[PDB]
């Protein structure tokens, strides 16, 4: 699972990151871990 | 991508995505080799995946190739963003047809107003749920290097540019970053940053890809 702040993605469960949430990042255009 | 309309399948055949399992950023077709994409994408373990349409679907046109290299700007500046912008090697060359293909770089910077083509997998609501799955485009302008510089005001460097529209509702969005800016048939942009996205006077912000061109070639011939 990957840490806080890491890279994920939109389209993947919640479980891609440690803290079981992957969010929009509030100004880069990616998602990232919680 | 926020307000814009569906591309239609390899209609941008530039267009990469960059997969860790999962989509999670964008990305541009320069060779056969090497893909353009913004410096905040970088992790290990990327799969570079061309001719997608419905990202969800196998549909037949997809090659899927891992990459071998990722280099970052040598003076990416993750505080400012500055220099946002990272190569990626492919393992193996892409096969180049009609639905896979490379996008030109720029011979100069472009001007104010000029037109361009943003596209991507990203969210397609400014706030909430997305489900997207086919690739989705936005036309958008150049806006002046003045009005960029009122909509984020200490903020923007000489290595950006606004695109969009101050009215809210088109723009790129999360899950769009790393991907394709492109403006009479050249990459101008990689979608960057904004203030959240599609929101009212705050268009988004790209790596303006004209200031780049010899450290892109230098890094291609030496890896
Ligand atoms: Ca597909
Ligand atoms: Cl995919
Ligand atoms: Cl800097």
């Amino acid at each position: 699972c990957s840490p806080s702040g890491a890279i994920c993605s939109g389209f993947g469960p919640p479980e891609q990151c440690c803290s079981g949430a992957c969010v929009p990042h509030p100004i880069l255009r990616i998602f990232v871990c919680q | 991508i926020v307000g814009g309309y569906t591309c239609g399948a390899n209609t941008v055949p530039y267009q990469v995505s960059l997969n860790s399992g999962y989509h999670f950023c964008g990305g541009s077709l320069i060779n056969s080799q090497w893909v353009v994409s913004a410096a905040h994408c970088y992790k290990s373990g990327i799969q570079v995946r061309l001719g997608e349409d419905n990202i969800n679907v196998v549909e037949g046109n997809e090659q899927f190739i891992s990459a071998s290299k990722s280099i970052v700007h040598p003076s990416y500046n993750s505080n400012t963003l500055n220099n946002d912008i990272m190569l990626i090697k492919l393992k193996s060359a892409a096969s180049l047809n009609s639905r896979v293909a490379s996008i030109s770089l720029p011979t100069s910077c472009a001007s104010a107003g000029t037109q361009c083509l943003i596209s991507g997998w990203g969210n397609t609501k400014s706030s909430g749920t997305s489900y997207p799955d086919v690739l989705k485009c936005l036309k958008a302008p150049i806006l002046s290097d003045s009005s960029c510089k009122s909509a984020y005001p200490g903020q923007i460097t000489s290595n950006m540019f606004c695109a969009g529209y101050l009215e809210g509702g088109k723009d790129s969005c999360q899950g769009d970053s790393g991907g394709p800016v492109v403006c009479s048939g050249k990459l101008q942009g990689i979608v960057s940053w904004g203030s959240g996205c599609a929101q009212k006077n705050k268009p988004g912000v790209y790596t303006k890809v004209c200031n780049y061109v010899s450290w892109i070639k230098q890094t291609i011939a030496s890896n």
